[PDB]
RNA sequence: AUUGGCGAGAGACCGAUAGCGAACAAGUACAGUGAUGGAAAGAUGAAAAGAACUUUGAAAAGAGAGUGAAAAAGUACGUGA
RNA sequence: UGGUUAUAUGCCGCCCGUCUUGAAACACGGACCAAGGAGUCUAACGUCUAUGCGAGUGUUUGGGUGUAAAACCCAUACGCGUAAUGAAAGUGAACGUAGGUUGGGGCCUCGCAAGAGGUGCACAAUCGACCGAUCCUGAUGUCUUCGGAUGGAUUUGAGUA
RNA sequence: UAUGAUGCCCUGACGAGUAGGCAGGCGUGGAGGUCAGUGACGAAGCCUAGACCGUAAGGUCGGGUCGAACGGCCUCUAGU
């Protein structure tokens, strides 16, 4: 009966994921974690919809 | 083999850096002390102290103090500044026209101040527009009407609300509390 | 992606890529070990059913209760606000970077 | 004037049509939170572990 | 990646089976390759061993050999080619135990249930 | 947690942060809230005035739903009209077009009066007013209506 | 509802003085009139190829020779504090 | 030259741990070596920090869903909070730009500056006002014993302001 | 432009300490990310009056032995 599971309030797990997705531009950060991505297009990346 | 006078290595008791890691708020912390350091104006030395509060030393401050403050004479034309959280309040119907510049706006306070023509202003462009602050206000909110700020200070005599779970009759008004039982506080 | 045809049988075998709806974006996906960013290959769709999930200005919310977070500055640079036009005005004239050591 | 990501077609070849960022990448970008938070989520699939 | 919920990714559990399999498993477990010759002839990739095939060693330190199995000694996982040997200080000879993953099939042994057991996995026999 | 707590700054230390004239032993004023009335009477005295006695008439099988009675001041009373007919009704204070407050609906059992509602004539539906209420209410023009 | 039985699936679990008393012929060996108590004990090598043969000795073993990539891997066997 | 190490010489240096006013003790543990080995987890909370919203807040009892013990979304209620006080019945917070005065950060105006003046949030002190209780006063009307208006008191609360 | 603003630099004062409090770091088993890290042309471990770094916990290297896995860093965690 440790507490194993955690809460996390959930507006401010909202929160993380829409930091989350606002880091998943400009390339300064994306570079920062691995991702050899030095030859891309401009970022985000979008493909279309056939995919 | 110096006589001591006053403590040795004593640490002013004030904060030099927020404890928060918000890196936004480290950015108007380094806004600041370079306005602190370079305007010499003392708008900007009481700022940078105020971003340096906790949450607790950091209160809310109603829309409606804004309208006392605004109300007070003289003060019709300036800007607002609140360090901490700008909250609505339902209990005000006619507001004026303004500009406020704060930290946070809660929604209600942004759809108020903005529905009666006004603007909420971040501190950055508060500094952009004000570098000496130029005919502004400072508010601070109520700092000791906390829940926790009730029960300080608790002693015979002195009426500072017993830390107690749950209230109402059979807990805590028996002997020590009234004259019939025993004897009162 | 935002509307599932066979995509996520198509890339779960080669190994390292994982597919998310639009609807999902988890958190352990997008910030692995917290630390920010990861290369996110968008589809159109789900772009602009990004634009429909996390609200804006111009559509509400379809979240209930949700708009997205707020700034506590305008602008992320500091030296150009610093610099740009009004505080240079009111700046006292700088010293050395250094000191000059007197006696 | 968002910044008018172009789409991408599948073999290269940038499409000319344009779209707006839809503005949750002007969210502030907090590692802080996305920190704590993933440390808190990452918690949550713990099966339990105890001696007999 | 595994999808079902029947079979176990837990590797305890999976050397439990191999080290444990009965006998009649360890027929399916000791299964060895044709070679491109066979699969231009019954078009089928591997057959369970058996003691009679004509069979190459195409990785060791008998790499090259071929040869006839004498006998699959199924208890240590091992068949013994009749012509790879090791000899002994005292004269003898001992078979060498091989791993019938890393054989050859050239020529099989057919009799009914090789025949029916090609014909179930697509065969096309002479 | 355990590579934050203090114990993991104190191994070396002989009495981990305990002492060594006062052990740190088991239990050495009793358990719980043991001697009250005793050798633990200064901290009964101060810190809790009036723990030890009875009191009042004992009430035998209370049911909360007897005591349902959540107040409301007259300051909030807008909160419960909706945002958008608000200013619709602030504007053109004028009888036959009065709002209508249900204040069961919304859960509140007694109004209760504290100060300076507009003066835009409402009717509000109640169980239960003050005396202070309702001449506000009636002040500023609108009625009161006792609902059960 | 479920620390039992059967059959499964998994872990930010322990890794052999830990994890069940028991990873091994473990409720075993052994103790006790008895009720009951109750251990210790994993890993040579890919493959026994586990040392043919010569020589000293009553023999065990020795020293050569040989196996094996390696016997500072020889069954008193991973490393070996 | 210098470092390390052994030895030499000069001078110094009593076995550590522990209780103890006091230990090298003729006080107690320690023959030695390896591995093990002691302020943890939970329920409920206090102070302070950090975070999210903010007159509100808490998705996770449960449902929809799924790349399925995670993730994402959600209607109800419900907990705490926005209102106190009494044994209880009950009652229930603006006289007055939600007051006065004093001291107060900052701002504004004049002044070259020094200083003068206005404004004074937070907070301290103090006088008042309002709410509940208690002790009184007790009117217009009265199911003719009810109803309590008004006004008070070296009273009182863990209240409003 | 070219580097850290939780940096760099100037000035001054001061620095014993049991119980105890606080802060800054070192080390161990496991988890996420990362260095497209090291590794049977030899990991990890062990021995070493051989060498270097840190005030110190500790780190790094050379040699011998050895035979398969393991380390730095940003974070989580505890049967540390």
């Amino acid at each position: 009966w440790r507490k194993w599971n955690v809460k996390v309030n959930h507006n401010e797990k909202r929160y993380a994921t829409a930091s989350a997705i606002a880091a998943t531009a400009v390339a300064s950060l994306v570079l920062a974690r691995g991702h050899r991505v030095e030859k891309i297009p401009e970022i985000p990346l979008v493909v279309s919809t056939d995919l | 083999g110096i006589d001591h006078t006053s403590k040795q290595h004593k640490r002013s008791g004030h904060r030099t850096a927020p404890k928060s890691d918000n890196v936004y708020l480290k950015l108007l912390v380094k806004l600041y002390t370079f306005l602190a350091r370079r305007t010499d104006a003392p708008f900007n030395k009481v700022v940078l102290k105020a971003l340096f509060l906790s949450k607790i030393n950091r209160p809310p401050v109603s829309v409606s103090r804004i309208a006392r403050a605004l109300k007070q004479e003289g003060a019709a034309n300036k800007t607002v500044v609140v360090v901490g959280t700008v909250t609505d309040d339902a209990r005000i119907f006619e507001f004026p026209k303004t500009t406020v510049a704060a930290l946070r706006f809660t929604a209600g306070a942004r759809a108020k101040i903005v529905k009666a023509g006004g603007e909420c202003i971040t501190l950055d462009q508060l500094a952009v527009r004000a570098p000496k602050g130029q005919n502004t206000l400072i508010l601070r909110g109520p700092r000791n009407s906390r829940e926790a700020v009730r029960h300080f200070g608790m002693g015979p005599h002195k009426g500072k609300a017993p830390r107690i779970l749950s209230t109402g009759r059979k807990f805590e008004r028996a002997r020590g509390r009234r004259r019939s039982k025993g004897f009162k506080v | 992606y935002a509307e599932d045809n066979g995509i996520v049988k198509a890339l779960r075998n080669v190994p390292g890529v994982e597919t998310a709806n639009v609807a999902s974006l988890n958190l352990l996906q997008l910030a692995p070990g917290a630390h920010l960013g990861r290369f996110v290959i968008w589809t159109e769709a789900a772009f602009t059913k990004l634009d429909q999930v996390w609200g804006s200005e111009t559509v509400a919310s379809s979240k209930v209760g949700y708009t997205l977070p707020s700034h506590i500055i305008s602008t992320s640079d500091v030296t150009r606000i610093i610099n740009s036009s009004e505080i240079q005005s009111a700046i006292r004239p700088a010293g050395q970077a250094t000191q000059k050591r007197t006696h | 004037s968002r910044p008018q990501v172009t789409v991408h077609s599948l073999t290269g070849e940038a499409t000319a049509n344009a779209l707006p960022l839809p503005a949750v990448f002007s969210a502030p970008i907090r590692p802080d939170i996305v920190h704590t938070v993933f440390t808190s989520v990452n918690k949550n699939k713990r099966q339990a572990y105890a001696v007999s | 990646a595994k999808q079902s919920l029947d079979v176990s990714s837990d590797r305890r559990k999976a050397r439990k089976a191999y080290f444990t399999a009965p006998s009649s498993q360890r027929r399916v477990l000791l299964s060895a390759p044709l070679s491109k010759e066979l699969r231009a002839q019954y078009g089928i990739k591997a057959l369970p061993i058996r003691r009679d095939d004509e069979v190459l060693v195409v990785r060791g330190s008998k790499k090259g050999q071929e040869g006839k199995i004498s006998s699959v000694y199924r208890l240590k996982f091992a068949v013994q080619v009749d012509k790879v040997t090791k000899e002994k200080v005292n004269g003898a000879s001992v078979p060498i135990n091989l791993h019938p993953s890393k054989l050859v099939i050239t020529k099989l042994h057919l009799d009914k249930d090789r025949k029916a057991l090609i014909q179930r996995k697509g065969g096309k026999l002479e | 947690p355990s590579r934050f707590t203090k114990t993991r700054k104190h191994r070396g230390h002989v009495s981990a942060g305990k002492g060594r004239i006062g052990k740190h032993r088991k239990h050495p004023g009793g358990r719980g809230m043991a001697g009250g009335q005793h050798h633990h009477r200064i901290n009964m005295d101060k810190y809790h005035p009036g723990y030890f006695g009875k009191v009042g008439m004992r009430y035998f099988h209370k049911q909360q739903a007897h005591f349902w009675k959540p107040v409301l001041n007259l300051d909030k009373l807008w909160t419960l009209i909706p945002e958008d007919k608000r200013d619709q009704y602030l504007k053109s204070a004028s009888k036959e077009t009065a709002p209508v407050i249900d204040t069961l609906a919304a859960g509140y059992g007694k109004i209760l009066g504290k100060g300076r509602i507009p003066n835009v004539p409402v009717i509000v539906k109640a169980r239960f007013v003050s005396k202070l209420a309702e001449e506000k209410i009636r002040a500023a023009g609108g009625v009161v209506e006792l609902i059960a």
